[PDB]
Order: structure tokens, then C-alpha cells, then sequence
């Protein structure tokens, strides 16, 4: 079968319950060419997951759904069996392999839940070709409604909260935030944006380029200097990787930092998130559930030497590369969704009305 | 004369162009040695001329690099020492008692020798400052504690290495991006046998819920108990205050400055944007404003304790320390 | 079915084992089951009968015409190809972990991937900073004492590392639409001499990507008999593991 | 009918019953407008009702009138969704409006009955300005044979706190009048704060007279419970991020003297409405349930 | 080691700054209220150079007068500055031939123009150069300094773009050429004949125009009388690799800054970079020249304000603005991305965007100036709009009620100025 990926390096004792991998190491070396146990589309998707070729939450969800559409297209039911059970049982090893390449995001978890519910809903009397076509159409409709129309609605909602001459602070890379700012600038709002970035991914640069290509004035700085720039900031616009049932915002590490420093400066904090990223699970801190990136990414060339080079030669040295953090609901002033402008405490309410 | 002038010029150019003495104690020692050289070499009749010339040299030194407060701190310390020596040799603070109750032209032959002796005593006290601060490590670190640090502080390094001789604890070091000097601190502490973790600034809040106390250094301590620390320290102090985590500042007494946070835009040190955004980005650099502040302002309400070579103190007492080191008329300099 | 193996022969068992066996052995250990072989017919169309006595898992052989080219032979077996093709030559004697090449075809959705080895008409190979993407390829016959690079290529990639002496392993991962283009344009005769340089040229005009993995362990013994001994000199070294 | 007699009906119906709130009078005026329309299309009815709401909100700049107008528009849209034919829709809308009028009339007594239980014997109650629902709550409390003291603020722009003090003395309840600058001075004497609301915003905060926010902040600083009594027809889907984010049509005309301010849900302990005792988080849910 | 010398060429033998350079030499042009030669001298002093010979031919009187009044001519300056003047100089090759004739340099000097802005420390490059000279028996003769850059940067002017072919493992320069109006770059195969590996073609290099040379460079310049420029020397030395090799190496920096102000586009780019603190510690508020007239204070959004400015009420300085001492600004103005020299007077309701005003410029109320340049004591009347890329030279006065075209250069000298003018644009 698929072998277990080996943990790389020594982990912090508080984070010893989490897996930590090496970017260079891949699962495909011990897997057969051509791929037989795992679908080739899933193998390619996992390869670009583990190497970081696709990174965004919506991007990861869309790539996963495209690979799943390929799998459904290539799938054939076996005799004396039903698609509703066989497909569900067949997709689990692929999902485990994908999780082994990189832990799944909340958007991908919700997409998997939706697809499993849709496959289960397929009747046994349904013809195989019709069932496959309906599954592909359902995936396309899910992408449309939950991404494109949701982003357009959130942009229209956020247009009313953006005025002339205000300063908006953004963090890292978020496609929803970039679209919101771009359409706000296009409709006629005049403002400037402050972009905050953090090591080692430095995804904020992406957003910076987008703004420069849209004509929006932009500023760039790193997260430690954020408290310097918040006095001139009027609103803080943050993207979310997930919204939890208790109102907390799970996002890129440093988001809760920015929310706290913005509260210290009397700056309202706005979070934009599509409702399909809402999660029923709750989480009070960043220790119980998180992702450990490759520790060697923390090495930086300062001057002519790398201080963290060969860091494993020191027995007591550990490198921690957290991916996510959790923002408490008390640090967030407003959530912008396709349903409208809501408080954080209303996140479970949405979860109640979307389910039934 | 010529040697003194060239030494002063070299010191000023080194301050203006950066580099030079990495250690703050070395900077203080060099400032004190230069001031002693001016006192011995330069010709002056009475103490008033000494005040004027030391004031001019200190003004030039601080105009060379206003963010380097140790030079001005030492200049004001030397001025206070000279004032006290003159008062002792010739004669016999603003307060309600003084308000209710209530000339440097005179010359004395032995005043200079006393001034040099006091400066040498100050240098001797400065020499053993790090050991005196580190000797208090056991009183503030208990068994299996978790300590959070940012950047590279030699005082904090000595503190932790002294505490590690008899206790076992965990140290979390946050790199001070872009100059990730926390990596050197982490590898040094690991070489000392302490178990250490390296992380970026973005995780400072995230792990703060599992930190027992925060021990940091500073560049400057203001008159109200505020800090001019490395950038990212304000966020660390806010995160510590959120969790009521005690924040300890291990800082020698020569980092105390009688200035106040009324000054604006000269506080933080701004350097080339290449550290934050590389020059290879291209055309987008034309329309993007990039700023790289080196230092951060920390209000006094976020600090729990000051540990110095004279012991522990609260921020609310800092004013009294400022009153015992500098005369009120030398703050403007 | 992401890959279909195709072995090119237009060979004589010059060695300890038949020369065809080693590429077949590599394809068997990397995980292939069904392999398509094109057998020479200029001398004798009996290589199929000779290989019918082999002990490989599954072999499918086709006799070729009198004289044909590598692109022409790929044109010969078109109905047998339904997916991306792994084209190999019988002279390949090496111990490459195939995932070092196939992954280049997987992660980047490459149009073509290839394997080349460090050397012990030279081929000028220009790659990017990462050493994976192939930006330039030339042979001395086409250029008149001047290596010419387009300005746009240097605008997109301002650093090009040039390799002068490298050996091509003739191991190629190719997409289906490359073979479809070969169908629509039959001018190309050999993939190694015209098709791959044409694709490298077309990389900078829907997008085309080409990747190459450079290796420093072992390589195929050349068709000329001069190096045919060296393979044997290494064969005993590789016989123990393989 | 016509704009002139619409405004005249609004003013006269407010005048003849000084007890009924402005929002109730506006809803009654809109229902009377619906009764005599002589129209045949639900699109024209919607447009004419929107114009009438615009006129009414131009007559007086209160948040409650706009909230009632939006509630009336939602009621019309729901009734239209239920019945496609306009002739059948009209009668159903009329009867539903009559029932709605009766319910919003009973709302004040419902709030008083539900809220009077939270005030004890010997408790010191702090109010901000004149509020009829607060007066009803205190009347229910004294009817329950409870003894308590009440502090009011003068509410400087119009001394409605003096009116509240006079109305409370009319029933012989011990009350005191303090300046608008004495709230922070008097908070430690009080045990809980009860205020009215001119409108409940989407996130659970409230819009009320200009002195409400400082009283709420002082109560939070001294850990005193802060209770709000407000009717359900004052629920509005407004999300003020700060004081400046409040629409200007509600601040002025109702050096710089705004008439209303906004109080965040974090400074509010409980809200007493005709729907019951609610946390500030419930209000948003209500709105989300109303608009699909 | 011997003391580090440096040869400074204070003459730009090209004329890309006409007609501006008619009155004031380019080496004395104010970028951010400081002359270019001041930046060059500060860079040379900061990098450890102890001896600096300057060579000036065109308008050498003003250059000498400015130098003798500057900081580096003080007796306390560690970098000794000597001035050598000759009217027979026509190119850099002539200067190097004179250097060889007078034996000014003894070993390992720095060659740089007088119009370079940099903060580069060449200590590592010097160590590598000397080490390879010692190891390879003085075969190498020159190491060029390049800055890792991107072709799309504003500092990468099309005229000065250069593509190099080097040897990766030893940093040896094998081919060097310019890319002026070429969509195709050709490389001779002979380089690959030299080595089968290590050949790398680099287009991400910005020419800082700094070189570490040897006396042999001057000897070769004397031997080949046809060598006028440094490009001539590089090409002649690289083409004749068969005989007398004399290898040329290179050094690349990625964290420091280096540029040359060769035209108006380069002037604008370097001025923007200096205002935005890309050449730290060489910043406007640093005042690296000890002069009272150039002191200023730094403020948020890169705002530099000098003594006695007295900004008017209602005017807005958005960002990236430098104001000289004594400059007076009217009311309800809008200045952005502009450098204004000392003693300037600016009216009311005037919008300056990306402009550069030198000392003495007076601007009337209601003007709109974008991407322009005004020289010493220039004047602008009411209701005047300057389109982007406009230049006014040396006390030019523009009359009211006229909108200048985009590329309109106006100077008092008739022929070179595209529109000769005295007090207006209509004749």
C-alpha cells in the first residue's frame, strides 16, 4: 500500500502530537510508476500539495475538486456493487494519501463532506453515466455558488464599508481580500492599502503585486512593525481560512497578533469569509490543532553565514514553524459573508441555516 | 589635541555609518574613555568651560546618531558627576520641600583629579554590570519554567546561562525579522545545554498562552518607564499583558535616558527597504512605499519589573532612578 | 494509466544479458506491466520471436518496416497509444530512480520531461537557476559560430546555466498532444534531433513546459562499440543489486 | 392618499395619543395608507409604500420610524410571497396588519411584565432620559409592592429626564435628578442600569440618546449590569463600526450636537423585548431569520 | 596591505544632459540638494579608500571650487583628495593613460565615475581580487562590481543595459555586451571551448560602474591607443583571449546599492531611491555633508523638512517629499514625490507631482507641474500647466496662459533648447 511518511527532525514537546515533514522528502519514491494504488490525478495533486505549488485555501479546494472530477470521470463501478458505496470507499485512501502529503485545510474538509453527501445521495437505480454527469455538474455548481457568487456578494457588501480616503490594512495573501479591494477601487472608491507580510512564506508580496497592477496605492512592511503603522490605519481587512463554531477565526499565523494590536489602537477589525469555510468544530488555542511546516525553511542567509545551518547537530535545539493561529471572537468586530454583515457570535447561526 | 580630535572624528563617523561596537557596554566604555580623554587633554579654567565643552561634544555625538542613547546617557552621567564634584569641593532636585525652603566660575586645583577618579569608579562599576545582573537569575527562574525572548540580548543570554547551571527550563526565542538575530541566541543557548525553540514573530501571540514569563532586553529606558526596544517588542508586550504574563526587562543602569516619549519620528531607526523588500522585485518598487523601523516604543504599563545591577524595581519607581543619575538641567543637553 | 512504455529499436544482445533486458528490467522494477516494443526489420523481423522466450511480466512486440525514424516509428504505433508515453531506448543501462524524472512530469504538469547525465558534435543545453527547466538547446550544425538567445527569454529568465558536455539518455516522458502534433505534421523524423529542440523553441512564443533531470551516477553506453565494453565493465557492479 | 394628508395623519395620530410611540404611529399611518390606495399592482404598492416611508422619515429623523418602515416592507414582501394575486393579497395584508398593530400595542406591557423581576427591594436604579417602556417597567415594579430608588439624568439637549422624574414623582417613587456629567459620579451608588432604545442594530448594540454610551462604559468599568428595554419593531440591520459610522440622518435634526449614539453589544448584559429576555447575540439571529 | 587608492573621473565625456550641462557640470548637479560628486566621495570614503585622485576637464573651475569648499578637503578627512586638471582629456582612456604616465597608482586602485551613488563596501571584493592575483600570478587585471537586479526596474535604463557571460565556479568574465535596441543576443562558441562547464549567461546585473583595477590596466590602456572607454578595454581584452590572456573577473552584490546618473531617467530613478532611503545610511536627514543648509528632519511617510519652512495652511505633503531650508509654500497646495531645494517660493493651489525644484525656483499660484524639472532660479507664472517630461533650465521664465507639450525642454541657449524662451512660450 502507501507507506507512512517519516517525520523529519525533532519537534517541540508541546507540538509532539503533530506530524512534521520535510519538503524534499516525497511519498512518490516508494510508490509504483505508473500509479496503480493511487489515481494519477491524486498523485499529481499530492505532489503539488507537498511541494507548495498550490497554497491558497480556495486554490487548494478548487484543485482538489478538479482532481476529484477527473477521478469521477475515470471511475467504473464493479459488478454486483453500487456507486454510492464503492466510490465513497475508494475515495478514502486517496484522501489519506493527500493528508499524508499535507494536512487538509478546512475548505477541503468541507468540500469532502459535501462530495461524500452528494455521492451517498446518488440512487442505486441511477444509470452510471447519468450519475457521473450529475456528480460532475454538482461539483461545478458547488464551485460556482460557494466561490464566485460568494466573492461577488462579499465584494458588494464590503463596498458599503469602504469610504473615500480611508486606509485599509491587509495581511498575507487572500484572493477574497484582493478581489474586494480591486472592485472597490474600480467602482470609484479612492483609498490606500497597507500590506503586512511575515516570514518564511512571504505571501503578502503576491497581494502587493495585484494592487500595483490595479492602480491602488500600497505600502509594504513586515509583521513586527505592524504596531508602527496602525495609528494611520482606519480599518483592518483580514481573510480567514476557517470560521469556528464559537466565533473564533482560524487563519495564517500572525492574524490574531494583528487583531490584538489593532484593538490596542482602537481600529475596527473586519473578517471576510465565505460561508462554506464555516466549521462546526471549536478550538481555543493554536496548540491542539495546527500544522508543522518544514523547519529548514526558517534558515535565512544573514550576512555570509546561516546561523540555523546544521541545527540538528545541537541536541537541545528545536525549530518551530507554525502555520495557523486562532483569533478569539472578542477581537473581531464584523464578519462579511455572502449573507451579509454579521457578528462573530452569529457564525453558529449560519451553520444552522446552511445545514437545514 | 590632534589625537583627541581624530579620535572624536572617528567615533562620530562610526556612529553615523553604523557598525563599530556591537556591545552596548563596549559603547559605554568607549564613550567614557573618550570623555576622560577630553577632560584630561582639553584646556579649561573653571567648571563652566568644562560644562560647555562636554555639552558641545555630547550634542555632536547624539546628533551623529540620536537612536544610540548610551552615548548621551554617558555624557549626562559625566556632567552629573562633574556637577556633584564641584558642589562637594565648593559648596555644601526640585521638590515641595525645596520649593518651601530654598556659580561655576570658581576654580580648584584638585577638582580634575577627583573627576577622573569618579569616572574610573564608574568604569569599574560598569565592568561588572553583567555579572551583577546575572547573579539574580536564580531568584526569578524556578524549575521547569518556560521563558520567552525576542532577538539577541547579551544580558539576557548571561541571565539564562547563569540560571541554567542549577535549574532546567525551556527558552523560546523569537527571531527579530528582518535581522534574525534570535537564531544566534538560540544556537548559543542550545550550545549551553538549555533546550530552546526558534520561531518567527508571527507566532508570538500564538504560543504566549503557554509561556510562564517573558525576559527581554532593551536599547533605551525612558523617564516614565517606557522602552525603546527592538521592533516587535510592543506586540510581545501586548500579548504578555493579554495573558497577564509577567514581563521582565533585564537592562543595565546606563541604558536609562531622561528623555520622554514626546519626541516623534526620530524614535524608530529607519534603514534601507532592502531588508524587507529586495531590490530584485522590479518595477513594482516604483509605486510601493516600504518602511523598515528598527525600534519600537513600549508603554510603561506593559512592563512588570526592571532587573539591573542594583537589583529589581518597578516601572513606577523609574523616575527616582532618573533623579539619582541626571541633573534636571542636562536633559536638553 | 498515466504512462505507457514504448521501447525503440530500429537490438543486438552485446553484453552479459541481452541489451534490451536492462531497460525492460528498469521498467519492471519501477512498476510497469505492459510494454510495447518496436522490432527492427531491416536485418530480420525476428526479434519478436527471440523475445518470445523472455521471462518478463508482459511484452507486446510489433515488427517495423524496412527503414523508419523514431518519430516515424512513433507514428507507426499510434493506435497503441492512448495516454502520455514513456519512450525509452534499448541501449539504456542505468540505475535511475525513475521518480527523479516522472515527478518532474507530475508536479509541474510538464509537456515533456527528460533525463540527462554528466559527461565523463557536442550538445549545448541551457537551463534555469533551479536546474530543472530546460530553456535552450542547440547543436553546432544549425548555428554558424554564434549561440543566439532571444531577448524575451532572458527577460523572463535572467540567469541561464550552460552545459556543454552532457549525455542524453533518450528517456522521455511525453504528452499525448505532442504525438497528435506529430500526426498533424509528419516532417519531423527523429524526436531526439528535431522534435525536442522544436518544443524547446516553442516554449517561448496554452503553454508549453520542458524539464530535464541531470544525474551524476551512471549513463547508457553509446551505440558505437567503443563504449560497449564500459557497460560490461559496470555491469558486474550493477548485477549484484539488479 | 396624498403627501399632505399623510403627514397630517401622522402628526394627528401622534398628537391624539401621546402614549403611543413614534414607530407605532408610523406603522399605523402606513397601514392606513395601504387601506386606501386604489391600486392594482404589488410593484406600485411597494414603490408607493417606499415613498411614504421616505416622507415619514423626512418628517422626523428617528431610528424607530425607519425600523418600522423596513419591517412594514418586509411584511408586504412576505405577504406577496404567500399570495400571488394582488386582490387576494390585499385583504390578507390588511388583517395581518391589524393583528400586527395589536401585538405591537401589547409589546410594552409584555416588556414591563418580563423586566420588572430583575429589580429587587432596596435596589438603586439608574436611568438615562425619558423612556415610556422604562416608566412602565417601574410602574409594574411598584405594583409588585417593591421599594427602590431611581436616579435620572437631565438629558441636557431636551430636559426629558426632568419629565421622567416628574412622571415618577406623580406615582410617588423616590427619584433623584443628576447632571449629565454626574453619571460616572453616581454609578457606584446604583446597582443596575435600565435604559430605553430608539433602535437595535444588527450586532446587538443599541441606538439611543447621546448620553447612553458613556453611561454604559462607566457601568462596564464599575462592573454594573446594564439592561436595555426595547421593542421588537426597533430591530434594524445596521452595523455601525464606530460612532461616525452611524448614518447622519439619525444624528441631527431630530456647535455639533448629535441626538443619538451607538452602544456596542459587549457593554450590554441583557435586552428586554417583547420576544423575551435576550442576549445581544440573539438579535442578529432574529434578523437573519427574518430575511430568509 | 598597501593603502587603497581610487581614481575619480569628474568629467562625463558624453552629452546626454544637454542643454542642462551647458551652465553647470553634471558632476555638480543636485540630486536631493546634494551634488553627485558628494555622494561619490562619501561612498569612496566609507569603503576604506585613503587616496582619491579626481580628474576634471569640462568646467573644472566650478568643480575645484566646490571640492575645496567641501568636507573631504578638510585636513581631518581620512580620504585625501587631489585635483588634476587638463584640457586635453577627451575620454576615460586618456585619463588612464595620464595615470600610467605619472605613476599615480601603485597597486589595486578603484576606478569609478564622478556621478555614482552607492553604499557598497568592496572589502570582500578586494580580498577575492588580491587572493586570485596571488594564486594565479597576477594574470587577472580587473574585477567589475555588479548589482543583482531585475530588467523591469526603473534603474535599468535601456541604454545602459548589459548582458554578460561568465564562468560560474570562478567568477571569470568571458563575454560582455550591451543590449541597445537588440531583440537577439549572440554569444561566440569559443567561450565553451575554454571550459565545458561553468558558463552562465546573466542578464540580471545592473552595472554599478565600479571596478577594482591594477596598474596593468593603465599599462594596457597606454599600449592600445584606441581604447577610449571602459567598454573598449573590456571588449579588446576579451576578444584577444588567445594571446596575453589577462583575465577579467566580476563581483556581484545583492544587499548594497550602486547606480550611475547618466540621463534624466536615471536621475529621476536615483533621486526616488535616495529619498526612499534605498542607499542607507546616505539619506537626506543623515546630512553626510557637514553643511548647515542641508540639515533636515525625517517624518512619517518619508517627509523631510528643513529649518524655517513655514508650510502654509491647508497644504498637504502626501509622501516622499524633501524641503530645503528657507523654502516657503503657500496654502491649499499638494506636493507629492518631489524634491524642492532651499530658498524656493511656491504659490497657492499648486499641485506638484514627481517634480524636482532646484534652489531659487519661484512658482506662481494655480500651477500644475507633473514629472518636470526646474533648474536654478527658474520662474513660472500664473495659469501654467507643465506636461510630464518637461525641463526648464537656468532662469527660464514661462509666461501665463500656456500648456507646455510633454517633451518640452526650454533653456536660455537658443539651439540646443527645443523651444528657446525668455518670458513665454509663444515666441
Amino acid at each position: 500500500q502507501v507507506p507512512t511518511r517519516k517525520d523529519y527532525g525533532s519537534k517541540v514537546s508541546l507540538f509532539s502530537h503533530l506530524p512534521q515533514y520535510s519538503r524534499q522528502n516525497s511519498l512518490t519514491q516508494f510508490m509504483s510508476i505508473p500509479s496503480s494504488v493511487i489515481h494519477p490525478a491524486m498523485v499529481r495533486l499530492g505532489l503539488q500539495y507537498s511541494q507548495g505549488l498550490v497554497s491558497g485555501s480556495n486554490a487548494r479546494c478548487i484543485a482538489l475538486l478538479r482532481a476529484l472530477q477527473q477521478v469521477i470521470q475515470d471511475y467504473t463501478t464493479p459488478p454486483n456493487e453500487e456507486l454510492s458505496r464503492d466510490l465513497v470507499n475508494k475515495l478514502k485512501p486517496y484522501m489519506s494519501f493527500l493528508t499524508q502529503c499535507r494536512p487538509l485545510s478546512a475548505s477541503m474538509h468541507n468540500a469532502i463532506k459535501f462530495l461524500n453527501k452528494e455521492i451517498t445521495s446518488v440512487g442505486s437505480s441511477k444509470r452510471e453515466e447519468e450519475a457521473k454527469s450529475e456528480l460532475r455538474a454538482a461539483i461545478d455548481r458547488y464551485v460556482q455558488e460557494k466561490i464566485v457568487l460568494a466573492a461577488q456578494a462579499i465584494s458588494r457588501f464590503a463596498y458599503q464599508k469602504i469610504s473615500n480616503g480611508d486606509v485599509i490594512l491587509v495581511y498575507g495573501c487572500s484572493s477574497l481580500v484582493s478581489r474586494i479591494l480591486q472592485e472597490a477601487w474600480t467602482e470609484g472608491r479612492r483609498f490606500r492599502v497597507v500590506v503586512v507580510d511575515s516570514r518564511p512564506w512571504l505571501e503578502g508580496r503576491h497581494t502587493l503585486r495585484s494592487l500595483v497592477h490595479a492602480g491602488v496605492p500600497a505600502s509594504y512592511l513586515l509583521i513586527p512593525a505592524a504596531s508602527y503603522v496602525l495609528p494611520e490605519v482606519s480599518k483592518v481587512l483580514l481573510g480567514a481560512h476557517a470560521l469556528l463554531a464559537n466565533g473564533s477565526v482560524m487563519s495564517r499565523v500572525g492574524t490574531a497578533q494583528l487583531a490584538l494590536v489593532a484593538r490596542a489602537h482602537n481600529v475596527p477589525v473586519l473578517v471576510c469569509c465565505e460561508t462554506y469555510k464555516f466549521c462546526e468544530r471549536v478550538q481555543t488555542d493554536a496548540f491542539v490543532s495546527n500544522e508543522l511546516d518544514d523547519p529548514d525553511d526558517l534558515q535565512c542567509k544573514r550576512g555570509e553565514h546561516v546561523a540555523l545551518a546544521n541545527w540538528q547537530n545541537h541536541a537541545s535545539l528545536r525549530l518551530l514553524n507554525l502555520v495557523y493561529d486562532v483569533t478569539p471572537p472578542e477581537l473581531v468586530d464584523l464578519v462579511i459573508t455572502e449573507l451579509g454583515m454579521i457578528p462573530c457570535s452569529s457564525v453558529p447561526v449560519v451553520l444552522r441555516v446552511k445545514s437545514s | 589635541g590632534s589625537e583627541l580630535s581624530e579620535r572624536i572624528e572617528s567615533f562620530v563617523e562610526t556612529l553615523k555609518r553604523g557598525g563599530g561596537p556591537r556591545s552596548s557596554e563596549e559603547m559605554a566604555r568607549e564613550t567614557l574613555g573618550l570623555l576622560r580623554q577630553i577632560i584630561t587633554d582639553h584646556r579649561w579654567s573653571n567648571a563652566g568651560e568644562l560644562m560647555e565643552l562636554i555639552r558641545r561634544e555630547g550634542r555632536r555625538m547624539t546628533a551623529a546618531q540620536p537612536s544610540e542613547t548610551t552615548v548621551g546617557n554617558m555624557v549626562r552621567r559625566v556632567l552629573k558627576i562633574i556637577r556633584e564634584e564641584y558642589g562637594r569641593l565648593h559648596g555644601r532636585q526640585e521638590s515641595l520641600h525645596k520649593l518651601l525652603t530654598s556659580d561655576f566660575s570658581f576654580h580648584y586645583a584638585q577638582l580634575q583629579s577627583n573627576i577622573i577618579e569618579a569616572i574610573n569608579e564608574l568604569l569599574v562599576e560598569l565592568e561588572g554590570t553583567m555579572e551583577n545582573i546575572a547573579a539574580q537569575a536564580l531568584e526569578h527562574i524556578h524549575s521547569n519554567e518556560v521563558i520567552m525572548t525576542i532577538g539577541f540580548s547579551r544580558t539576557v543570554e548571561a541571565f539564562l546561562k547563569e540560571a541554567a547551571r542549577k535549574r532546567k527550563f525551556h527558552v523560546i526565542v523569537a527571531e527579530c525579522a528582518p535581522f534574525c538575530q534570535g537564531h544566534e541566541m538560540a544556537v548559543n543557548l542550545s550550545k549551553a545545554g538549555i533546550e530552546t525553540t526558534v520561531m518567527t514573530d508571527a507566532a508570538i501571540f500564538a504560543v504566549m498562552s503557554r509561556v510562564n514569563k517573558v525576559i527581554i532586553g532593551t536599547k533605551t529606558i525612558l523617564a516614565n518607564g517606557a522602552l525603546r526596544a527592538v521592533t516587535g517588542t510592543h506586540t510581545l508586550a501586548l500579548a504578555a499583558k493579554h495573558h497577564s504574563t509577567p514581563l521582565i526587562v533585564c537592562a543595565p543602569m546606563f541604558k536609562l535616558s531622561p528623555q520622554f516619549p514626546n519626541e516623534e519620528d526620530s524614535f524608530h531607526k529607519f534603514v534601507a527597504p532592502e531588508e524587507v523588500l529586495p531590490f530584485t522585485e522590479g518595477d513594482i518598487l516604483e509605486k510601493v512605499s516600504v518602511h523598515c523601523p528598527v525600534f519600537d516604543y513600549v508603554p510603561p504599563e506593559l512592563i512588570t519589573l526592571f532587573i539591573s545591577n542594583i537589583g529589581g524595581n518597578a516601572p513606577s519607581y523609574i523616575y527616582r532612578l532618573m533623579s539619582e543619575l541626571y541633573h534636571p538641567d542636562d536633559h536638553v543637553l | 494509466m498515466e504512462f505507457q512504455a514504448v521501447v525503440m529499436a530500429v537490438l543486438l544482445p552485446v553484453g552479459n544479458k541481452p541489451l534490451i533486458w536492462y531497460p525492460l528490467n528498469l521498467l519492471e522494477r519501477v512498476g510497469f506491466e505492459e510494454v510495447i516494443v518496436v522490432t527492427t526489420r531491416d536485418v530480420q523481423k525476428a526479434l519478436c520471436a527471440e523475445f518470445k522466450m523472455k521471462m518478463k511480466p508482459d511484452i507486446v512486440c510489433i515488427p517495423d518496416d524496412a527503414d523508419m525514424g523514431t518519430a516515424d516509428s512513433l507514428r507507426y504505433i499510434y493506435p497503441k497509444l492512448k495516454t502520455d508515453v514513456l519512450v525509452l531506448s534499448c541501449d539504456l543501462i542505468t540505475d535511475v530512480a525513475l521518480h527523479e524524472v516522472v515527478d518532474l512530469f507530475r508536479a509541474y504538469d510538464a509537456s515533456l520531461a527528460m533525463l540527462m547525465r554528466k559527461g565523463q558534435q557536442r550538445d549545448f543545453i541551457g537551463v534555469d537557476s533551479t536546474g530543472k527547466r530546460l530553456l535552450f538547446m542547440a547543436n553546432e550544425a544549425d548555428l554558424d559560430e554564434e549561440l543566439v538567445i532571444k531577448g524575451s527569454i532572458l527577460q523572463k529568465h535572467p540567469r541561464i546555466r550552460f552545459h556543454t558536455g552532457l549525455v542524453d539518455a533518450h528517456l522521455y516522458c511525453l504528452k499525448k498532444y505532442i504525438v497528435d502534433f506529430l500526426m498533424e505534421n509528419g516532417s519531423i523524423t527523429s524526436i531526439r534531433s528535431e522534435l525536442i529542440p522544436y518544443l524547446v523553441r516553442k516554449q517561448f512564443s496554452k503553454s508549453l513546459d520542458i524539464y530535464s533531470f541531470i544525474k551524476e551516477a551512471n549513463t547508457l553506453n553509446l551505440a558505437p562499440y567503443d563504449a560497449c565494453w564500459n557497460a560490461c565493465r559496470g555491469d558486474r557492479w550493477e548485477d549484484l543489486s539488479r | 392618499m396624498d403627501d399632505k394628508e399623510l403627514i397630517e395623519y401622522f402628526k394627528s395620530q401622534m398628537k391624539e395619543d401621546p402614549d403611543m410611540a413614534s414607530a407605532v404611529a408610523a406603522i399605523r399611518t402606513l397601514l392606513e395608507f395601504l387601506k386606501r390606495d386604489k391600486g392594482e399592482t404589488i410593484q406600485g404598492l411597494r414603490a408607493n409604500l417606499t415613498s411614504a416611508i421616505e416622507t415619514l422619515c423626512g418628517v422626523d429623523s428617528s431610528v424607530a420610524v425607519s425600523s418600522g418602515g423596513e419591517l412594514f416592507l418586509r411584511f408586504i414582501s412576505l405577504a406577496s410571497l404567500e399570495y400571488s394575486d394582488y386582490s387576494k393579497c390585499k385583504k390578507i395584508m390588511i388583517e395581518r396588519g391589524e393583528l400586527f398593530l395589536r401585538r405591537i400595542s401589547l409589546s410594552r406591557n409584555k416588556i414591563a411584565d418580563l423586566c420588572h423581576t430583575f429589580i429587587k427591594d432596596g435596589a438603586t436604579i439608574l436611568t438615562h432620559a425619558y423612556s415610556r417602556v422604562v416608566l412602565r417597567v417601574l410602574e409594574a415594579a411598584v405594583a409588585a409592592k417593591k421599594r427602590f430608588s431611581v436616579y435620572v439624568t437631565e438629558s441636557q439637549p431636551d430636559l426629558s429626564g426632568k419629565k421622567m422624574a416628574k412622571a415618577l414623582c406623580h406615582l410617588n417613587v423616590p427619584v433623584t435628578v443628576v447632571l449629565d456629567a454626574a453619571v460616572g459620579y453616581i454609578m457606584e451608588k446604583a446597582d443596575l442600569v435600565i435604559v430605553g432604545a430608539e433602535g437595535v442594530v444588527e450586532n446587538g448594540g443599541i441606538i439611543n440618546k447621546i448620553g447612553t454610551n458613556q453611561m454604559a462604559v462607566c457601568a462596564k468599568a464599575q462592573n454594573k449590569p446594564f439592561y436595555v428595554v426595547a421593542e421588537s419593531f426597533k430591530f434594524v440591520r445596521l452595523f455601525p463600526l464606530n460612532q461616525q459610522d452611524v448614518p447622519d440622518k439619525f444624528k441631527y435634526k431630530a456647535e455639533e450636537h448629535p441626538w443619538v449614539d451607538y452602544t456596542a453589544p459587549s457593554l450590554i448584559t441583557l435586552l428586554f423585548t417583547d420576544l423575551g429576555v435576550l442576549t445581544p447575540s440573539a438579535v442578529s439571529d432574529e434578523l437573519i431569520k427574518l430575511y430568509l | 596591505p598597501p593603502p587603497l587608492q581610487a581614481v575619480l573621473v569628474a568629467d562625463s565625456f558624453d552629452r546626454r544632459f544637454f542643454p542642462i550641462s551647458k551652465d553647470q557640470p553634471r558632476v555638480l548637479l543636485p540630486l536631493a540638494n546634494v551634488a553627485l560628486i558628494d555622494y561619490t566621495l562619501e561612498f569612496l570614503t566609507a569603503t576604506g579608500v585613503q587616496e582619491t585622485f579626481v580628474f576634471c576637464c569640462w568646467k573644472a573651475a566650478q568643480i575645484k571650487e566646490h571640492l575645496l569648499k567641501s568636507k573631504w578637503c578638510r585636513p581631518t578627512s581620512l580620504n585625501v583628495v587631489r585635483i588634476i586638471t587638463s584640457e586635453l582629456y577627451r575620454s576615460l582612456g586618456d585619463v588612464l593613460r595620464d595615470v600610467d604616465a605619472k605613476a599615480l597608482v601603485r597597486s589595486d586602485f578603484l576606478l569609478v565615475y564622478g556621478d555614482v551613488i552607492s553604499n557598497i563596501n568592496i572589502t570582500r571584493a578586494l580580498e577575492e581580487h588580491r587572493l586570485r592575483r596571488k594564486l594565479e600570478k597576477n594574470v587577472s587585471v580587473m574585477t567589475m562590481i555588479f548589482k543583482e537586479s531585475s530588467p523591469s526596474h526603473p534603474t535599468r535604463c535601456h541604454e545602459d543595459n548589459v548582458v554578460v557571460a561568465v564562468d560560474s565556479t570562478t567568477n571569470r568574465v568571458l563575454h560582455f555586451q550591451k543590449t541597445q535596441g537588440l531583440r537577439r543576443f549572440a554569444f561566440p562558441l569559443s567561450l565553451f571551448q575554454g571550459s565545458s562547464d561553468g558558463v552562465e549567461v546573466r542578464y540580471d546585473l545592473l552595472d554599478c560602474h565600479i571596478s577594482i583595477c591594477s596598474p596593468q590596466v593603465a599599462q594596457l590602456f597606454t599600449d592600445n591607443f584606441d581604447y577610449q572607454t571602459r567598454d573598449d578595454f573590456v571588449r579588446g581584452l576579451l576578444v584577444n583571449e588567445e594571446i596575453l590572456g589577462n583575465q577579467i573577473h566580476m563581483h556581484v552584490t545583492a544587499k548594497e546599492y550602486g547606480a550611475r546618473v547618466s540621463n534624466l531617467h536615471m536621475y529621476s530613478a536615483v533621486c526616488a531611491d535616495v529619498i526612499r532611503r534605498w542607499v542607507y545610511p546616505l539619506t537626506p536627514e543623515a546630512n553626510f555633508t557637514d553643511s548647515t543648509t542641508q540639515s533636515c528632519t525625517h517624518s512619517r511617510h518619508n517627509i523631510y523638512r528643513g529649518p524655517e519652512v513655514s508650510l502654509g495652511h491647508g497644504s498637504i505633503l502626501e509622501e516622499n517629499v524633501l524641503l530645503g531650508s528657507g523654502t516657503v509654500i503657500g496654502s491649499n497646495c499638494f506636493i507629492t514625490n518631489s524634491v524642492i531645494g532651499p530658498g524656493c517660493h511656491i504659490g497657492d493651489n499648486v499641485v506638484l507631482d514627481q517634480t524636482y525644484l532646484w534652489q531659487g525656483v519661484r512658482v506662481a499660484a494655480g500651477a500644475q507641474i507633473h514629472q518636470s524639472l526646474l533648474c536654478d532660479n527658474a520662474e513660472v507664472k500664473e495659469r501654467v500647466t507643465l506636461k510630464p517630461r518637461s525641463v526648464l533650465t537656468s532662469q527660464v521664465v514661462v509666461g501665463p496662459n500656456i500648456t507646455l507639450p510633454e517633451g518640452s525642454v526650454i533653456s536660455l541657449h537658443p539651439p540646443d533648447a527645443e523651444e528657446d524662451e525668455d518670458d513665454g512660450e509663444f515666441s
